[PDB]
C-alpha cells in the first residue's frame, strides 16, 4: 500500500529520529506503553498507523525506522528513556567504533561489518513491506559518523535496490561556524559520492533555524528540543498526505518529476511560514495572503541564500488545514504578477500544490501556535551556488596547503580522490551558471 | 434499443462521474441503497438507456471506473452511492502514476487494457445495441490522458461505428500546477482530435468567475462545480430519454453540428444561473432566457467568443415551451447579431425542445457551441510547448520512460495545421 | 480531541486478506459502510 | 576535453545505454510498416469507390 | 542424435516464453505461410525460447 | 513487436558478454591481491629480524 | 507399523539420547514413574506410545532405544538418574575399558565380545517390532568411543539387515577447534567406512550451535542441556510425522527417495527456522514468509559453509503446527525465483513439503520460543566440500610426518588403511565438483 521506511544515521541524527517518533505518536495518540484504549483500531496492523507503524495485534505499534549509530552512549540513554519498549533493541542498530569525523574510517575501516547486518534488516523491513514507495534519509553532511557510513550504504541500497525512491535528509554545514576543520573535507566527499545515486536531496541549516527563533518564536533561549520539533514538523507535514487525505492528494513521486528539471542537480529548499509564537497568533489571524507574502520572504529561509541573487525554477506549496483553492489560487496569481520573484523564462509555471484538510496541532509541553492554516514551501533556485562557492574556496586553500591529510592517507587514502571531487565541484558549479545562463 | 455504456477515467473524473451518477440518480428518485422508489412513469421506461436491471428494483449504472490509486477509489467507493456502483467495475493497477502520461500511455496501460477490455465487452454484451460511449477524462490529467489516449485507439477499431463521447477539462490557463501539464495536454490533443468525433471544452477558471458573479458564495467545494457540470451534461442527456418533440440522437446533432471532420471540439451553454434574491426576483419568461443564455457572461467553457465568429450553434431547451417563442426568438438574436456569425452559413440554429421540466424548475435549457473562440487555447499551449522545447526541460523521464523528440515534432505539427484550419476557414 | 472526522480508514481494494479485521469472517467484506461513514452528517 | 570513448571495456552505466541502444531498432520497423499500412488502406478505400 | 542446448544462468531472465509466431490464430496460416517464406524455423512442434530462467538459439533442441 | 516477426534482443548476449569479461578479470586481481598481502607480511617479518 | 530403534554410541551420544527421551516423555506425558494416570491409554501397547514406546501389560512405557558405551561413569549416573525405572537395565548396554579415541581399538580389541551382546538386544527387539521402518544412530566423529564401536555394528547390522532404512546423526568435527589431534585419524575412517554402508548420515557442529544461542536467543551463558534441548528439538521435529498428522504425512522412504540424488553422498544439512527469545517474538510477530527468509539466511545454518560458496540440489522442509497451503505455495515460489539462491539447473524442483497439524509444544525449565509455525530445513547443497576440503590438508601434513602412528601400530593396525581413505576421501571431493559442474 501507501508506507516507506526511515534512516537515522549519525548520534546527531538519532535524537532527531526520537523527536519526529515521538511527535508521530501524538497525533495517532500512540500511549508510552504501546496499546491504545478499548477503542478498535488494531488488527492485522491496517490503520493509519500501517504507514509508519507495525502495530501487530499483539497491539505494539513498530515505527518502520532503523537508527544506526556507532557510539553506544546516546543509543543505551534512549534505550533507557519513555518509548524504549516500542523501539526495537536490535533495530536500534548501535556500534562500538565512531569513525572520528573520518568518512573513509566510517566508510571502509568498520562500516564493511556493520552493512552486512543491517541489510538484513532493511531485507526483513521490506519484505513485510507491501507498497514500499522510498525510504527517508536522516544524516549530516559533517557527519562524524552520519557521512562515511551513509555514503556506503546508500550505495548499497541503491545497487540492489535502484527503482525506488530515496530522500536524503542532512543538515547543511553553517556557512560561517565550523564546529570541524575535516568537515569540508568528508562533505564534499559525501557530495560527489551521492550526486550520482541520491534521488532528491533537501537541506537545512541551525543558524537561521536558531534565527526565526528569536525573531518570531521570541525564544531568545530555546533548545535542541524545539530544533528537533520544528525540523519534526516539517517531515509531519509532507508526510501527512499519506497520514490523512485532502482536496488534491500528492506523493513523493510527483515531488521528484516535478521539482528536479535535469539530472544532477536535485537539491531544492523547504520552508515553512506559519512560523509564529503562541501569543501572537492569539491576537492575530492566519490567512493564505500573508503567509504566503511570508513564505516569500526572503528572511523566513534558513538557508543563506539571497534570492534575488538568484532565479526561482520550481516552488512547491503544501497546504495542511483549512483552505479553499479560490484564494490559494488568486494569491498565487499575485505572486505571479510579482516583479521581484524571478523564476527562469524556462518554466512559465512552477508552482506545485498540496492541499490537506487536517489542520496541524499542537504539541504537549510545545512551543508552537494553534496552527489552522499551513504551508509546506519546497522550491530551487539558482542562489545556491554561492554555497559551494563557500566551500570550494574554503576546500581549495585547504587542500593546497593539505593539513590533517596525514590522518587520511594514514589509514589509506590517496589525492586522487580528494582530486576528483574539485572538478566535480568545478562542473557542479559550472552547471549552475550555464542553466543560469538563458 | 439504443443505449450508452459510460467510462469512467482520470483522477478528475472520479469526482466527475461521482456527481454525475448521483445527479442522475436524484433527478430519477432512486434511494442511496438502490431500490427504485417509483414515482414517474416516463422516467420508468427510458431508465435502460443508461442502466441495466438488478434483482428487487435496483438499477445498476453501466458504468466502467479505472484508476491507480485506491484512495480515490476508496472514497469514490464511500461516497454517497459507492453502493450502487459494482466493485467488479472497479478495475485499477497496484502503480502509482507520477502524473506520467507516458508511464501511463505506455508502461502502466499495458497491463491494463486487457483487463479493461474484456470489462467493457462484458458491459457491451450485455446491452443489445449501443448509440456510443462517453468517457469523463481530462487532457491535463496525468492518469486520465495516458489511458484515454490508449482506451480512444483500441474501441476505435472495436466499434468503427458508434459514438465516442469525450470528457476533458482544460486546465487553468493562469497556472497548470503540474508543470509538465502542457507536454501531457499537447500528446494527448495528437492522438485525440484524430480518434474523437465529439469534445467538449471546459475550463476552472471561468466556472470560478460564475462562482464569483452568480453563484455568490465565496467558498465553494470542486464539487459544487461537479454540480454545475454534472447539471450541464446531465440536460444535454435528457434528449434521448426524455419524450417531447425534439430529435435527440447525438449523430442527429452532430451532422447538424459537424460541417468538416476537424470540428471536434465543443464549448457548453446553460440556462437559468441565479443569485441570492433574483431567485424570489426573477419573471422566469423565455425572453430574459433568452437573453441570460446568450450572455457572454453565462459562458463557462473556454474565452468568450467575442474575438472570434459563430460556426454552429445549438441550444436544447427543457421545460414547458412551444415552437413560436423559440423561432421568434431565434429570429431575434438573427436579427441582432447578423454580422457575428460567419457569411459562410447561415442560419447556423439547431433547436430542440424538451417538453419534460428538471425536478426543481421548469424553464431550463442547454448550449452547445462551435465558434471560433478556440485559437486562444491552442495558441497559448503553442508558446509553452515552444519554451518548453526551446531547452527540453523535464525531458529526461520521457526518455528514460522510452520517448523521442521525433513523436513531439509532428504533435505540435499536427497542432499547427489546425491552428491555420480554424484561420483559414473563418479568415 | 482525537477527532476521526477527517481521518482515513481502512481501504477494502488495497489490500485483500483477513489481516485487518477482528472476528469471524467469510468474505471479503465489500460495501459502503465504514467507521468514517458520518462524514457526510 | 580529451577523447575517452574508445573501446576499453569497463562499462559503469551500461543497461542503461543497451535500453536506448535498443530504443532505435524498435522504433526503425515502425515507421516501415507505416509506409505499407498508408498505400493497402487507401487502396481499399477508392476500391470500394467503383 | 540432436540434443537441446542452451545458455548460461541469469538473473533478469523470464521463466517463460510465449512466441506468438505460432501462438496466434487470427493470423495463423499467414504468419505460418512466413515461417517457411524466411525459413527462419519450424522443426519441432514444440519449441520455447524460455524454458525455465534459461535461453538457447533458433534452433529448437536439434 | 514480438508480434512482426524478427525482433529478437542480441542485447542480453551482450549484457551477457559483459558480465562474463567482469568475473574473469575478477579471478584476476583476487589472485593478484592474495599474492601481496603474503609478500608485505614476509616483508615486514623481515624488518623485524633485521 | 509406523516404529524404528534408536541407538546411542559414544559418550557423547547417550546425554543427547538421555535429553531427547526426555523431551518424548513430556509430549505423551509420561509421569517418570513408568505409567499414566488412571486415563486409559494403556493396553496391548498400541497407541501413540507404540512407535516409540512399549507400554505392555505391565503399564510401562519402554523406549525403544538401546544405550551403548564402554565407560561406566556417565551410564551408572543415570542409571541412578529420574527416569531410570523406565529404562530397561540391560538396554544400558555398559562397558569397562575405553576406546582412547582409537577408531581401531574399539574396532577391534572389544568390540568383538560386546556386539553379541548388543545383537541380542536388536534382534529380541527386532522380534517384537513389527513395521521397523530403520534405526536412529546417534554418535560422533570423533568418538572417544563411537568411532569404532558403532563402525563394526553398523557393518553387522548392516549385513543381517540390508532391507531397511539406518539414520545416521553425529556431530561434525569442529573446522578450527580440535579437542583431540587423532580426531582427524578416526573421523576419515569413519567417513570411508560408512560411505558404502550408511543410509542417511545428517551431520551437525556446535559452534554455531553457540552462535545461535546469544545472536538469537541472547544466551550468552547456554548448556549441552540447552544444546541437547535444540537437537532434541531438531529430531523430534523430524519424529512428528511418526506422532501426529498433518494435510500430508511423510516419510523416511521419500526424504531417503527425495533428498539423495545419486549413491554415496547422503549428507543434506537440517536447519529450525523459529529459533528465537521468547522475550524477542513477545512483541514480534513471527510468520511463514520470514522463518522461510531466515531459514534460508546463511547464517542461520549451524555447519559453516556459505551457500553462495556452493550450489543446491534439495530442500526439505517440513511445517510442523497450524499452516495453510496458499501463502506455503506463495512463498517458496518467490523463494523459488529468488536470484542468491542458486540450485543447480539440474533440478526443476527440489521441494518436499511436510505438514503436521501438531503445535510444537515447550519444555518445562526450557529457553526455547513459542512456536506455532516451525519448519526443519533439510538440504543438500555443494558449499560442504570445503569441509573436506579443509579436513584433507590438515591430515596430508600429519600424516606425511605420521605422528601417533606408534600408537596404531602399537596395538596391530598399520598404514595401507589410512592410505585407502585419503583417495576414498579425494574420490569425495572429485565426485563433488563434477556434480557441481553441469
Ligand atoms: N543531525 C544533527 N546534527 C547536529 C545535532 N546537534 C548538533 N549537530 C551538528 O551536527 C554535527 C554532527 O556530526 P558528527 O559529530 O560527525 O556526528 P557523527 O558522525 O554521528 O559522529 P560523532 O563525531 O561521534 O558525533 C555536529 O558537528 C553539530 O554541529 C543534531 O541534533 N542532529
Ligand atoms: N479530482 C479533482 N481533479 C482536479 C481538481 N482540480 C483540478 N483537477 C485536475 O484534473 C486533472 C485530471 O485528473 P486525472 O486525469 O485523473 O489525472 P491523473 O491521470 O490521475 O494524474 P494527475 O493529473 O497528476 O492527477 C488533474 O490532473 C488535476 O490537475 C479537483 O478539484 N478535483
Ligand atoms: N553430540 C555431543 N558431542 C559431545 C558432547 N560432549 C562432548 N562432545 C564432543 O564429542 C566427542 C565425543 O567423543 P568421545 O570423547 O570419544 O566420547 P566416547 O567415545 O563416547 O567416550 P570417551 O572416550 O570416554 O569420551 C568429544 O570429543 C567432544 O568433543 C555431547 O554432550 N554431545
Amino acid at each position: 500500500m501507501r508506507e516507506c521506511i526511515s534512516i537515522h544515521v549519525g548520534q546527531a541524527g538519532v535524537q532527531i529520529g526520537n523527536a519526529c517518533w515521538e511527535l508521530y505518536c501524538l497525533e495517532h495518540g500512540i500511549q508510552p506503553d504501546g496499546q491504545m484504549p478499548s477503542d478498535k483500531t488494531i488488527g492485522g496492523g491496517d490503520d493509519s498507523f500501517n504507514t509508519f507503524f507495525s502495530e501487530t495485534g499483539a497491539g505494539k505499534h513498530v515505527p518502520r525506522a532503523v537508527f544506526v549509530d556507532l557510539e553506544p552512549t546516546v543509543v543505551d540513554e534512549v534505550r533507557t528513556g519513555t518509548y524504549r519498549q516500542l523501539f526495537h533493541p536490535e533495530q536500534l542498530i548501535t556500534g562500538k567504533e565512531d569513525a572520528a569525523n573520518n568518512y573513509a574510517r566510517g566508510h571502509y575501516t568498520i562500516g564493511k561489518e556493520i552493512v552486512d547486518l543491517v541489510l538484513d534488516r532493511i531485507r526483513k523491513l521490506a519484505d513485510l513491506c507491501t507498497g514500499l514507495q522510498g525510504f527517508l534519509i536522516f544524516h549530516s553532511f559533517g557527519g562524524g559518523t552520519g557521512s562515511g557510513f551513509a555514503s556506503l550504504l546508500m550505495e548499497r541500497l541503491s545497487v540492489d535496490y535502484g527503482k525506488k525512491s530515496k530522500l536524503e535528509f542532512a543538515i547543511y554545514p553553517a556557512p560561517q561556524v565550523s564546529t570541524a576543520v575535516v568537515e569540508p573535507y568528508n562533505s564534499i566527499l559525501t557530495t560527489h559520492t551521492t550526486l550520482e545515486h541520491s534521488d532528491c536531496a533537501f537541506m537545512v541549516d541551525n543558524e537561521a533555524i536558531y534565527d526565526i527563533c528569536r525573531r518570531n518564536l521570541d525564544i531568545e533561549r530555546p533548545t535542541y528540543t524545539n530544533l528537533n520539533r520544528l525540523i519534526g514538523q516539517i517531515v509531519s507535514s509532507i508526510t501527512a498526505s499519506l497520514r490523512f487525505d485532502g482536496a488534491l492528494n500528492v506523493d513523493l513521486t510527483e515531488f521528484q518529476t516535478n521539482l528536479v528539471p535535469y539530472p544532477r542537480i536535485h537539491f531544492p529548499l523547504a520552508t515553512y511560514a506559519p512560523v509564529i509564537s503562541a501569543e501572537k497568533a492569539y491576537h492575530e489571524q492566519l490567512s493564505v495572503a500573508e503567509i504566503t507574502n511570508a513564505c516569500f520572504e526572503p528572511a523566513n529561509q534558513m538557508v543563506k541564500c539571497d534570492p534575488r541573487h538568484g532565479k526561482y525554477m520550481a516552488c512547491c506549496m503544501l497546504y495542511r488545514g483549512d483552505v479553499v483553492p479560490k484564494d490559494v489560487n488568486a494569491a498565487i496569481a499575485t505572486i505571479k504578477t510579482k516583479r521581484t520573484i524571478q523564476f527562469v523564462d524556462w518554466c512559465p509555471t512552477g508552482f506545485k500544490v498540496g492541499i490537506n484538510y487536517q489542520p496541524p496541532t499542537v504539541v504537549p509541553g510545545g512551543d508552537l501556535a494553534k496552527v489552522q492554516r499551513a504551508v509546506c514551501m519546497l522550491s530551487n533556485t539558482t542562489a545556491i551556488a554561492e554555497a559551494w562557492a563557500r566551500l570550494d574556496h574554503k576546500f581549495d586553500l585547504m587542500y593546497a596547503k593539505r593539513a590533517f591529510v596525514h590522518w587520511y592517507v594514514g589509514e589509506g587514502m590517496e589525492e586522487g580522490e580528494f582530486s576528483e571531487a574539485r572538478e566535480d565541484l568545478a562542473a557542479l558549479e559550472k552547471d549552475y551558471e550555464e542553466v543560469g545562463v538563458d | 434499443m439504443r443505449e450508452i455504456v459510460h467510462l469512467q477515467a482520470g483522477q478528475c473524473g472520479n469526482q466527475i462521474g461521482a456527481k454525475f451518477w448521483e445527479v442522475i440518480s436524484d433527478e430519477h428518485g432512486i434511494d442511496p441503497t438502490g431500490t427504485y422508489h417509483g414515482d414517474s412513469d416516463l422516467q420508468l421506461e427510458r431508465i435502460n438507456v443508461y442502466y441495466n436491471e438488478a434483482t428487487g428494483g435496483k438499477y445498476v449504472p453501466r458504468a466502467v471506473l479505472v484508476d491507480l490509486e485506491p484512495g480515490t477509489m476508496d472514497s469514490v467507493r464511500s461516497g454517497p452511492f459507492g453502493q450502487i456502483f459494482r466493485p467488479d467495475n472497479f478495475v485499477f493497477g497496484q502503480s502509482g502514476a507520477g502524473n506520467n502520461w507516458a508511464k501511463g500511455h505506455y508502461t502502466e496501460g499495458a497491463e491494463l487494457v486487457d483487463s479493461v477490455l474484456d470489462v467493457v465487452r462484458k458491459e457491451a454484451e450485455s446491452c443489445d445495441c449501443l448509440q456510443g460511449f462517453q468517457l469523463t477524462h481530462s487532457l491535463g490529467g496525468g492518469t486520465g490522458s495516458g489511458m484515454g489516449t490508449l482506451l480512444i485507439s483500441k474501441i476505435r477499431e472495436e466499434y468503427p461505428d458508434r459514438i465516442m463521447n469525450t470528457f476533458s477539462v482544460v486546465p487553468s490557463p493562469k497556472v497548470s500546477d503540474t508543470v509538465v501539464e502542457p507536454y501531457n495536454a499537447t500528446l494527448s490533443v495528437h492522438q485525440l482530435v484524430e480518434n474523437t468525433d465529439e469534445t467538449y471544452c471546459i475550463d476552472n477558471e471561468a466556472l470560478y468567475d460564475i462562482c464569483f458573479r452568480t453563484l455568490k458564495l465565496t467558498t465553494p467545494t470542486y464539487g459544487d462545480l461537479n454540480h454545475l457540470v454534472s447539471a450541464t451534461m446531465s440536460g444535454v442527456t435528457t434528449c434521448l430519454r426524455f419524450p417531447g418533440q425534439l430529435n435527440a440522437d447525438l449523430r442527429k446533432l452532430a451532422v447538424n453540428m459537424v460541417p468538416f471532420p476537424r470540428l471536434h471540439f465543443f464549448m457548453p451553454g446553460f440556462a437559468p444561473l441565479t443569485s441570492r434574491g433574483s431567485q424570489q426576483y426573477r419573471a422566469l419568461t423565455v425572453p430574459e432566457l433568452t437573453q441570460q443564455m446568450f450572455d457572454a457572461k453565462n459562458m463557462m467553457a473556454a474565452c468568450d467568443p467575442r474575438h472570434g465568429r459563430y460556426l454552429t450553434v445549438a441550444a436544447v431547451f427543457r421545460g414547458r415551451m412551444s415552437m413560436k417563442e423559440v423561432d421568434e426568438q431565434m429570429l431575434n438574436v438573427q436579427n441582432k447579431n447578423s454580422s457575428y456569425f460567419v457569411e459562410w452559413i447561415p442560419n447556423n440554429v439547431k433547436t430542440a425542445v424538451c417538453d419534460i421540466p428538471p425536478r426543481g424548475l421548469k424553464m431550463s435549457a442547454t448550449f452547445i457551441g462551435n465558434s471560433t473562440a478556440i485559437q486562444e487555447l491552442f495558441k497559448r499551449i503553442s508558446e509553452q510547448f515552444t519554451a518548453m522545447f526551446r531547452r527540453k526541460a523535464f525531458l529526461h523521464w520521457y526518455t528514460g520512460e522510452g520517448m523521442d523528440e521525433m513523436e513531439f515534432t509532428e504533435a505540435e505539427s499536427n497542432m499547427n495545421d489546425l491552428v491555420s484550419e480554424y484561420q483559414q476557414y473563418q479568415d | 480531541e482525537y477527532s476521526i472526522v477527517h481521518r482515513k480508514c481502512r481501504s477494502q481494494f488495497t489490500d485483500l486478506n483477513g489481516s485487518k479485521r477482528l472476528g469471524i469472517n467469510t468474505w471479503h467484506d465489500e460495501s459502503g459502510i465504514y467507521a468514517n461513514s458520518e462524514a457526510k452528517q | 576535453k580529451p577523447p575517452a570513448w574508445y573501446a576499453r571495456l569497463p562499462l559503469p552505466m551500461h543497461r542503461d545505454a543497451r535500453a536506448q541502444q535498443t530504443a532505435e531498432v524498435v522504433h526503425a520497423h515502425a515507421r516501415g510498416a507505416r509506409l505499407t499500412a498508408a498505400r493497402l488502406g487507401r487502396a481499399q478505400h477508392q476500391i470500394n469507390g467503383q | 542424435i540432436h540434443l537441446p542446448r542452451f545458455s548460461l544462468k541469469q538473473g533478469m531472465i523470464p521463466t517463460r516464453y510465449v512466441m506468438p509466431w505460432k501462438e496466434n490464430m487470427k493470423f495463423r496460416n499467414v504468419n505460418l505461410q512466413q515461417a517457411e517464406a524466411c525459413g527462419i524455423y519450424a522443426g519441432p512442434l514444440e519449441d520455447s525460447l524460455f524454458w525455465g530462467y534459461s535461453e538457447r538459439l533458433c534452433h529448437g533442441e536439434d | 513487436y514480438q508480434r512482426h516477426v524478427g525482433t529478437q534482443l542480441p542485447e542480453a548476449t551482450r549484457l551477457a558478454q559483459g558480465t562474463d569479461l567482469l568475473t574473469r578479470h575478477n579471478l584476476h586481481m583476487e589472485k593478484n591481491l592474495k599474492e601481496l598481502r603474503t609478500t608485505h607480511d614476509n616483508l615486514a617479518w623481515g624488518l623485524n629480524c633485521k
